[PDB]
Order: C-alpha cells, then sequence, then structure tokens
C-alpha cells in the first residue's frame, strides 16, 4: 500500500497563501496538490517533557502504523479475494480518502478520550495493535485454510 | 472450498478490518498534527498542515513556499 | 527566566497552603463529630 | 514557549491541589464515621 | 561562567528547565541548530564560544578547536537527547556552578590544578 505521507507543519507555520488559507484559497490548487486539512485539537496538552516524550514514542506509533499497512496490504490482496474493500469500504474514521485526509475527526472519543492525549496516544495505540492483532489472526486463520486446501486432491487422479 | 469462502467472507472481516487499521491510521495522523505542533510551535495543539499524497512537483512546490520552516 | 519563576515558589506555596485546605476539612470533621456527639449525649 | 510551560506547571498544581483536598475531604467524611461509631460503642456501654 | 550572564540574559529574552553545561566544537554549530530540533524545538537559548584558544581533551593534551558552551534544556526527557548531542560533540565538555562568581572559582581551581 501506501506509507505515511502528511506534511508538518504547525498553525503559525502555514505554507499556504494565508494562515487559515490551508484548507482551502491555497496556491495548492493552481498546482492541482491534493492537499487537505481540517483542525480537531484535543482538550489540552502536556507539559514539554510530556511532548518530548511523545515526539519519542511518536516513532514507536509510526513503526506501529507501518506494520498495520503492511499486513492489510499484504494478507488481504494475496489471497486474490479479500481486496474487494474500496476506499469507501475501508473508510478512515468513517470517512473515504477524499473526506479522511481532509478532516482530523478521528480524534473524537473512539481511539482516544478527548482529553490531554500524552496516555490517549498510548492508548490508540493499544487499540490499533488489537486491530492488527485481530487481523493476524484472520491470516492465521487463511493460512490454515490454505494449509486445508491442496489436500489429498493434490495426488495422482487414480492408477497411479 | 472452506479455504476460497474463508478468502472470501473470513478475509471480508480482514478487510473490514484494515479499514478500521486505516481510521487508526487517520487517528494517528491526527494525534501526529498536535505533535508536531508541539514540536515546532506552542505546547497548546494548533497546525495548519495538510495530508494527501501527492506529485513529486506538488509537493516541491509546498516546499519551496514552507522554505520558511524548512528542515 | 519567567519559565523558572513559574517552576519557583509559586507553585510550592498552593503545594504547602494544602495543608490549610486539610487542617479545614480536619476542622469540619471535628465540629460534626462534636455536634453529632451532643446530641445523642442530649 | 516558556508561558505555555508555565501554564501546564499551574495546571497540574492546581489540579494536583483540587484531589488532594477531595481526598482529605474523604477521609474527614471517614473519620466521621468512625467517631460517630465509637460515640455508639460508648453510648450503648454506658 | 561567561553564560552565567550570556546565556541567562538570552533565555530570558526568549522566555522548570535543565542545565545543558558542557562543550561544543567550532564545527558543533550545524549540530546545535540543524540538528536536535526535536528536543531544542527552538525554545532554549544557548551561549556558545567559537574556540579562541585550542582546548585540550579531557583525557588528552594534544587539544583541538573544542569550544566550551552552556545550553539550557527543555526539560529531563529532552535533556537524555541533549546528552546524547553533548556526547557526540565530544569537546573539553564538564559541568559548572550555576553562578557566575562559583563557576569562575571552579575554572581558576581547574586551571591551577592543571
Amino acid at each position: 500500500a501506501s506509507r505515511y505521507w502528511v506534511v508538518s507543519l504547525p498553525v503559525q507555520n502555514s505554507a499556504a497563501s494565508v494562515w487559515n488559507r490551508l484548507q482551502e484559497q491555497i496556491s495548492k490548487h493552481s498546482f492541482d496538490t491534493p492537499l487537505y486539512r481540517f483542525n480537531i485539537p484535543n482538550l489540552r496538552v502536556g507539559t514539554l517533557d510530556s511532548l518530548l516524550a511523545l515526539s519519542d514514542d511518536l516513532v514507536k506509533s509510526n513503526s506501529f502504523v507501518e506494520s498495520v499497512s503492511h499486513k492489510i496490504r499484504r494478507q488481504i490482496e494475496e489471497l486474490e479475494r479479500v481486496s474487494g474493500i474500496e476506499s469507501s469500504s475501508l473508510s478512515v474514521d468513517g470517512v473515504p480518502v477524499d473526506t479522511y485526509l481532509t478532516r482530523f475527526v478521528w480524534d473524537e472519543a473512539k481511539y482516544p478520550t478527548m482529553s490531554p492525549l500524552r496516555e490517549i496516544v498510548d492508548g490508540i495505540h493499544t487499540l490499533v495493535a488489537k486491530i492488527e492483532d485481530d487481523l493476524k489472526v484472520r491470516v492465521a486463520e487463511y493460512n490454515n485454510v490454505r494449509s486445508q486446501l491442496n489436500a489429498i486432491n493434490r495426488k495422482q487422479s487414480g492408477s497411479l | 472450498h472452506d479455504q476460497e469462502s474463508l478468502r472470501s467472507s473470513l478475509l471480508q472481516w480482514c478487510y473490514t478490518s484494515y479499514g478500521e487499521v486505516f481510521s487508526s491510521w487517520m487517528h494517528f495522523c491526527a494525534v501526529r498534527v498536535f505533535a508536531e505542533s508541539i514540536l515546532r510551535y506552542g505546547l497548546p495543539p494548533s497546525f495548519l498542515a495538510c495530508v494527501l499524497a501527492p506529485s513529486v512537483k506538488g509537493e516541491k512546490k509546498v516546499r519551496s513556499i514552507l522554505e520558511e520552516l524548512c528542515g | 527566566l519567567a519559565a523558572e519563576q513559574e517552576a519557583q515558589h509559586i507553585v510550592a506555596a498552593a503545594r504547602n497552603a494544602k495543608m490549610a485546605r486539610l487542617r479545614q476539612a480536619k476542622e469540619e470533621a471535628e465540629r460534626e463529630i462534636a455536634e453529632h456527639r451532643a446530641q445523642v449525649e442530649r | 514557549m516558556v508561558r505555555f510551560i508555565r501554564q501546564e506547571a499551574e495546571e497540574k498544581a492546581n489540579e494536583i491541589s483540587v484531589s488532594a483536598e477531595e481526598e482529605f475531604n474523604i477521609e474527614k467524611l471517614q473519620l466521621v464515621e468512625a467517631e460517630k461509631k465509637k460515640i455508639r460503642q460508648e453510648y450503648e456501654r454506658k | 561562567g561567561e553564560f552565567f550572564s550570556s546565556a541567562l540574559t538570552s533565555a530570558a529574552a526568549q522566555q522548570k528547565l535543565g542545565f545543558i553545561a558542557g562543550l561544543v566544537p567550532r564545527e558543533k554549530s550545524m549540530s546545535f541548530e540543524r540538528m536536535l530540533f526535536r528536543a531544542t524545538r527552538g525554545n532554549v537559548f544557548l551561549r556558545q564560544a567559537v574556540v579562541d584558544e585550542p582546548v585540550v581533551d579531557p583525557v588528552s593534551g594534544e587539544k583541538m578547536e573544542k569550544n566550551v558552551f552552556v545550553v539550557f534544556y527543555s526539560g529531563e526527557r529532552a535533556k537524555n537527547k541533549i546528552l546524547k548531542i553533548c556526547d557526540a560533540f565530544g569537546a573539553n565538555r564538564y559541568p559548572f556552578n550555576e553562578e557566575f562568581d562559583k563557576q569562575a572559582q571552579a575554572i581558576s581551581e581547574v586551571s591551577g590544578r592543571l
């Protein structure tokens, strides 16, 4: 599949024509750039030490996201019958890739707690790990089924 | 036949779990927006970046625009 | 600097003054206990 | 920068103090419950 | 001790923080700014020398352009990476007292011992 491709810029460092022009009316329209975003801040933020700890844990979070992406792109596609879930069917946070990447509404109470995210990030990471574990269980079931496949019928067709 | 069904029905649940993982990745990107905001700005979460999969030319133009905060 | 003044005695003052709230809780507890004791004695 | 760190330190100190005060109030409620129990015991003895 | 009046003023102008006292060679200017962006975050202040004289290594008298510097750490979590950055600098690094007079006295005592 596709790895992470999000840009990095705070509110005070918008690259558009105006500070609020990042969402729309930016020069990216002239270049046909598909960039889109919508603010969704948390209830509160941690201290400087908490910020540094979150930055350190972001590496592990990205590694887990990459592992989940690799599992989803490999196990489903290799079966030649599981890749039928399109972007709308596999919509992120209930919105397709057109709208999922244009907003951060996934920060609601489902994976995080809509609260200081120092531990909410870890909780969401644990939830994603559980989802990936379920996907791995499904992949193991598919492997056992393939073991059931290529059964005694794989031998000769008789008189051999 | 059971293996084919699992690749079509159980693996349909696997594809649903893949969509859930995509939702989790969207949440991770939302968290990373605030992480970058804290890293390169004040503590409260506030970001004006964007997330997409653009071409090389578009990314180069975005980098040229944002060179005021280059890495 | 400003951060040093923020992490200065400004917060430790409230940390120590929490003992005042604890003392107020103890005082109200004693008052309630004394009132109940007076009522039951009466 | 430093002002944001100032707010976080004050907010953490304020929340900790409020939690400590609530815990002290709960401890006081338990203390008055114990005092009422022992007062009942001594009244029964009398 | 020089930073006790320079780095302190820089931090006051830019404003709990850690002490990043130590050293950073004349070639460590890029690593102090281009690198360690996650930890410093641009809100910290630092005072550094240009290695005006060849500073002897902590275990070698051959010396080099090992300028010494003192900075502010953005908490212990960021100080963990700041210590690694200072170790990567590999100059004549040694912590000193916060007070300018005490730091100068320590420098004089170390020079006399040397």
